[PDB]
């Protein structure tokens, strides 16, 4: 009798399935990426990247670096008032 | 030297910091300060996609962006109680307008 049946030859399931494209993508995309990723810039070494570390971090939305940076410009024209007068 | 020349330098130094000490780590999440420069990008993207809305909307988007940022920064310079705007030299602004 008939021993002809679906199971003996299978090769349509092993390409036809949709997650294969995603699978082979993410073995290439992921295998070496960091499991988190590192923190917003904090030191580039110039002796002012340390200034960034305390105030002007990406996680800081606090008004402190703004105040500090603003205050520098106040010091410039105020002295120059006394340099011109 | 020249006060005007000095203030052109200050503007350049402010603008670099917005994509260096604001763009911290080049995060795919985006730094809290850098969320502002995403929003500026998008609201002018959607504005000149509105206004001109061609395929040349984005082709004239850098010019429309540096005219934004220039005025945006130079009215921070104007808030400083002893530093005087580049825009307050009217001859630069009016000249720029006629040129465009």
């Amino acid at each position: 009798v008939s021993t002809l049946i679906p199971p003996k030859v299978v090769s349509s399931k092993n390409i036809g399935s949709a997650p294969n494209a995603k699978r082979i993508a993410n073995v290439v995309h992921f295998y070496k990426s960091l499991p988190q990723g590192p923190a917003p810039a904090i030191k580039a070494n110039t002796r002012l990247a340390r200034y960034k570390a305390k105030y002007f971090d990406g996680d800081n939305a606090s008004g402190k670096p703004l105040w500090h940076f603003a205050l520098g410009i106040i010091a410039f024209g105020y002295s120059m008032e006394y340099y011109f007068h | 030297l020249t006060t005007f020349s000095l203030y052109t330098i200050i503007v350049l130094l402010v603008i670099t910091s917005l994509y260096t000490l604001t763009n911290n780590n080049n995060k795919i999440i985006g730094s809290r300060w850098l969320i502002s420069q995403e929003a500026i990008y998008d609201t002018i993207m959607n504005m000149t996609k509105g206004q001109i809305g061609g395929k040349n909307w984005g082709l004239y988007f850098p010019m429309i962006f540096t005219l934004f940022m220039f005025i945006f920064i130079a009215n921070l310079i104007s808030m400083i109680p002893y530093s005087f705007a580049l825009s307050a030299h009217l001859v630069f602004i009016i000249s720029l307008s006629i040129v465009i």
